[PDB]
C-alpha cells in the first residue's frame, strides 16, 4: 500500500 | 532471504499538449504487484498479481485515492521546479520518485528510502536514517526547507518503519506461492568464431528467480573483465530473468576458461567450462 | 538534462524451436527521457499484437520497458526490433539473433 499523500517541492 | 517493497512514480510535461504523463508501479521483490496509468481506461490502481487482485473494493478505492493525490503533487512540482531553474514553456521535463521498505529474512525491518529526481538525475532524498535529506543543489535546498518546515522526514519514517513493512509482510503471506519461490538458472555455454584465431564463449544462465545473479569469467582461476561482455538482467516474460556474459579468447584456449554462476538457488555456485 | 541511449536486446522467451509457440522480447533499458518508439518488424513489417510492460526505472534513474509479440519462429521469419530515441541519430534496428 502506497504512503497517504506526498508533500509538494 | 530479504524483501523489499518499492513503489516507482514518473511523471512528464507535454508542453502544449496538455497534463503530464503519469505512472506508477508497485513492486515486491521482482515481482510487479500494482499500476496507475493516466493514458489508461479505468483511472484507478490496477492489479497486477492474481494475490493482489483479492484485496476488497475499500483497499482498491484507497490506493486509487492516494495515487491521484500523488499524481497531484506531481503535476505541481513540475511547474514549481520549472520555476526554481527558470526554465522555458517549451522543453519536456521528467519528476521521478522511488520509496519503499526493506526487511530481511526475518521479515523485520531492515531499512527505509525515499529517492526523487528531476530531469534524470538526483534532486533530493531521504538520508539513510530517516531523519534528514540531501539536496542536490540550492533549487533543491529550498524543497529541503519546505519539507523541514512541514517536518515530512518524521511522517515519511513512520510509514517506511510501520504501514510500508505491515504492508509488505502481508502480501509475502498472501503471495507466497509465487513471491516467496527461488528459481534456479538453467544454464549452459556456447561458442562463435570471431576470426581464425578468437573466439567468442558465451555463459547463459535463463529461467531464474529472483533476478539477482552473478555471472563472472576466470582464466586459470583468476577474475577477467578484460575482453568481457555483460548484458543487463531481463525479464522473460513468465516472472523468470535472463543474462549472459561473454570473453574473447585465443583459438585453442577455450579450457583455460571457467563461467562461474551465484544464485540463491545454488547453495553451490557452478562452473562451467566449454566442453 | 540527463540524456541516456537505450540498450536493445532482441530475444525469446523460451529456447527457440522453429514451428513451436513462443514469445518474441524486444527489451530496452537504461535510457532517458522516457519518450521511446519501439515496434517488433516480421519480414521489414511491423507486427500490430505487441504488449508493453509498465513504464519503471532503475536505481540510476534510467528506464525500462519490455515489449513482447506472441509468435511462432520459423526458418524463413526474419524478425527484428526498431528503436528510435532521442539519442539516436537514426532508428536503430535490432535483428533477432538466437543467441544473443
Amino acid at each position: 500500500g502506497v504512503w497517504i499523500r506526498t508533500p509538494p517541492a | 532471504g530479504s524483501h523489499s517493497m518499492r513503489y516507482f512514480f514518473t511523471s512528464v510535461s507535454r508542453p502544449g499538449r496538455g497534463e503530464p504523463r503519469f505512472i506508477a508501479v508497485g513492486y515486491v521483490d521482482d515481482t510487479q504487484f500494482v499500476r496507475f496509468d493516466s493514458d489508461a481506461a479505468s483511472q484507478r490502481m490496477e492489479p497486477r498479481a492474481p494475490w493482489i487482485e483479492q484485496e476488497g473494493p475499500e483497499y482498491w478505492d484507497g490506493e486509487t485515492r492516494k495515487v491521484k493525490a500523488h499524481s497531484q503533487t506531481h503535476r505541481v512540482d513540475l511547474g514549481t521546479l520549472r520555476g526554481y531553474y527558470n526554465q522555458s514553456e517549451a522543453g519536456s521535463h521528467t519528476v521521478q520518485r522511488m520509496y519503499g521498505c526493506d526487511v530481511g529474512s526475518d521479515w523485520r525491518f531492515l531499512r527505509g528510502y525515499h529517492q526523487y529526481a528531476y530531469d534524470g538525475k538526483d534532486y533530493i532524498a531521504l538520508k539513510e536514517d530517516l531523519r534528514s535529506w540531501t539536496a542536490a543543489d540550492m533549487a533543491a535546498q529550498t524543497t529541503k526547507h519546505k519539507w523541514e518546515a512541514a517536518h515530512v522526514a518524521e511522517q515519511l519514517r513512520a510509514y517506511l518503519e510501520g504501514t510500508c513493512v505491515e504492508w509488505l509482510r502481508r502480501y509475502l503471506e498472501n503471495g507466497k506461492e509465487t513471491l516467496q519461490r527461488t528459481d534456479a538458472p538453467k544454464t549452459h555455454m556456447t561458442h562463435h568464431a570471431v576470426s581464425d584465431h578468437e573466439a567468442t564463449l558465451r555463459c547463459w544462465a535463463l529461467s531464474f528467480y529472483p533476478a539477482e545473479i552473478t555471472l563472472t569469467w576466470q582464466r586459470d582461476g583468476e577474475d577477467q573483465t578484460q575482453d568481457t561482455e555483460l548484458v543487463e538482467t531481463r525479464p522473460a516474460g513468465d516472472g523468470t530473468f535472463q543474462k549472459w556474459a561473454a570473453v574473447v579468447v585465443p583459438s585453442g584456449q577455450e579450457q583455460r576458461y571457467t563461467c562461474h554462476v551465484q544464485h540463491e538457488g545454488l547453495p553451490k555456485p557452478l562452473t562451467l567450462r566449454w566442453e | 538534462m540527463i540524456q541516456r541511449t537505450p540498450k536493445i536486446q532482441v530475444y525469446s522467451r523460451h529456447p527457440a524451436e522453429n514451428g513451436k509457440s513462443n514469445f518474441l522480447n524486444c527489451y530496452v533499458s537504461g535510457f532517458h527521457p522516457s519518450d521511446i518508439e519501439v515496434d517488433l518488424l516480421k519480414n521489414g513489417e511491423r507486427i500490430e499484437k505487441v504488449e508493453h510492460s509498465d513504464l519503471s526505472f532503475s536505481k540510476d534513474w534510467s528506464f525500462y520497458l519490455l515489449y513482447y509479440t506472441e509468435f511462432t519462429p520459423t526458418e524463413k521469419d526474419e524478425y527484428a526490433c526498431r528503436v528510435n530515441h532521442v539519442t539516436l541519430s537514426q532508428p536503430k534496428i535490432v535483428k533477432w539473433d538466437r543467441d544473443m
